[PDB]
């Protein structure tokens, strides 16, 4: 069946770097787009960063550009998000989506992760 | 940055309850519009595409609309298992990526509503002492269980060092939260009075208190 | 009334918790016992009967035991989905009937523990001339998010009247909680002073104010 | 499957009655002690009351006996609970529970419902 399980998250200091990974199952990743979803503590739904299924179109949420960096590996049926000179407003819930289509074109996400906690101190 | 929605609504088992999203010219306009839903402590769930399509496993009183810069989530029959938590959500040309609605919450009523008690306390004279001025505004006996909170220092709005506690059921069922507001023993004598004003189903109440 | 449980405890994943629950004679001496487990907003479920069998659908790291007059939970290899509240229960003699222990709270911890700052804080001068006189005892940036609060009225402990809300996780990943105690004004100059003590697994701090 | 259903959860005055039901399907109710277990707002477990599959035996707990009332129909498949003289400190949510055994001797309570809610005022 269809699964996506995320790892990475941990307590970090202010102005520190961290990578998180997505792994998924159950479907084959090189036709669908991906992208990353977080959530702070009490509050809502905030976009970050999404990609095509072939890598070539990226784009980010106002908060992060510059600072994070979305990349996959369709072989290793891997997702990844870098993260840099993070701040307090990072500390959240990111979660691992992904696309009905091909293309980072639309806000429709079929499947969601269960997630991981960053926490920035 | 965001879609408009209403934080709160209700109604009762077997009523009709909608929900809205308004947009611009920029998201909802041009591109259609999904909706998600979120129980407490769990990941969100796709409940609509593509303006008005439901996935399989919804039921079929869930319907979506879309009109002009604006769209809507309407759920006939309600049940106790749709308390939950609605986004929208719409892909947006200026952003270059996805925008979301802010959330609305919506309760399924088994007692009298009720609006809240407010109490705004100043700061105590042990933690000013300490170097700490920390002022606690005091939200009880509201239903249902969801609230807005803004504070105001003299009549500027201030967002740094806000914190709401997620409102909790007391033992008569009612509902209750707190907001606290981290200031230095400078800030609060900098200004002639600060103001906690809490919005319960689109009503205001608002408190007011100034160093002695 | 109760059987004796630890309020809370934790553990790092893939760690060995215990949890304890003690009775008397007229209990878990003559009579064996069972654990139930609860997730928040759910009912509770039965993990363990006749003092060491597992019902069928529960994982084998899950093993109970009964020595005299007190029992024993083990989990070993803690897993995220172990998050939750567990309660010991047996016959008893001399209630003729069920008695149930008080519940103890289990984390997996993700992030490092954490001592609750507290303050006190006397009744507001506007709710005063309400003919009204709260007290509010705040508790914040402690991890894991679970506490026990007890009141004194000089130096009696008072259990009329006093609410604490169920903690709730803020913007930098620690909880929250606020308790608030209803006097009258009388009540209030009636007694030299009044005291909020806090318990965080197994420590305490106590706060003190008075009539100025 | 096993499944039980309670229905009667109203908010009332203070001093009233209040008559709670519990349905039981997917089994043999006559063979079973029933009992009702609540829950006041970010408290324990209390133990209500208790009968065996002949209601011939019945116990209560401390706070409800002489108030509360505990009886079955064994043709209907539902167990009942009758509450007098409510007091704010019935405030909570009601459970029914289903034992292996057909006596109530025990704490051994395999089924539970989902609940109803009580208010008093
Ligand atoms: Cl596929
Ligand atoms: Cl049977
Ligand atoms: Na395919
Ligand atoms: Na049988």
């Amino acid at each position: 069946q269809v699964q996506l399980v995320e790892s990475g998250g941990a307590a970090v200091q202010t102005g520190g770097s961290l990578r998180l990974s997505c792994v998924a199952s159950g479907f084959d990743l090189s036709n669908h787009a991906m992208a990353w979803v977080r959530q702070s503590p009490g509050k809502g739904l905030e976009y970050i960063s999404g990609i095509n299924n072939g890598g070539t179109t990226t784009t980010y949420g106002d908060s992060v550009k510059d600072r994070f960096t979305i990349s996959r590996d369709n072989a290793k049926s891997t997702v990844y998000l870098q993260m840099n000179r993070l701040e307090a407003d990072d500390t959240a819930v990111y979660y691992c989506v992904k696309s009905s289509y091909s293309d980072i074109v639309s806000a429709r996400f079929d499947s969601w992760g269960k997630g991981t906690q960053v926490t920035v101190s | 940055s965001v879609l408009t929605q209403p934080p709160s609504t209700s109604g009762t088992p077997g009523q009709r309850v909608t929900i809205s999203c308004s947009g611009s010219s920029s998201n909802i306009e041009t591109n259609t519009v999904n909706w998600y839903q979120q129980l407490p402590g769990t990941a969100p769930k796709l409940v609509m595409h593509t303006n008005n399509q439901r996935p399989s496993g919804v039921p079929d009183r869930f319907s979506g609309s879309r009109s002009g810069t604006s769209a809507s989530l309407a759920i006939g029959g309600l049940q106790s298992e749709d308390e939950a938590d609605y986004f929208c959500a719409a892909w947006d040309d200026n952003l270059n990526g996805v925008i979301f609605g802010g959330g609305t919450k919506l309760t399924v009523l088994g007692q009298p509503k009720a609006a809240p008690s407010v109490t705004l306390f100043p700061p105590s004279s042990e933690e000013l002492q300490a170097n700490k001025a920390t002022l606690v505004c005091l939200i009880s006996d509201f239903y249902p269980g969801a609230v807005t909170v803004a504070w105001k220092a003299d009549s500027s709005p201030v967002k740094a060092g806000v914190e709401t506690t997620t409102p909790s059921k007391q033992s008569n069922n009612k509902y209750a939260a707190s907001s606290y507001l981290s200031l230095t023993p400078e800030q609060w004598k900098s200004h002639k009075s600060y103001s906690c004003q809490v919005t319960h189903e689109g009503s205001t109440v608002e408190k007011t208190v100034a160093p002695t």
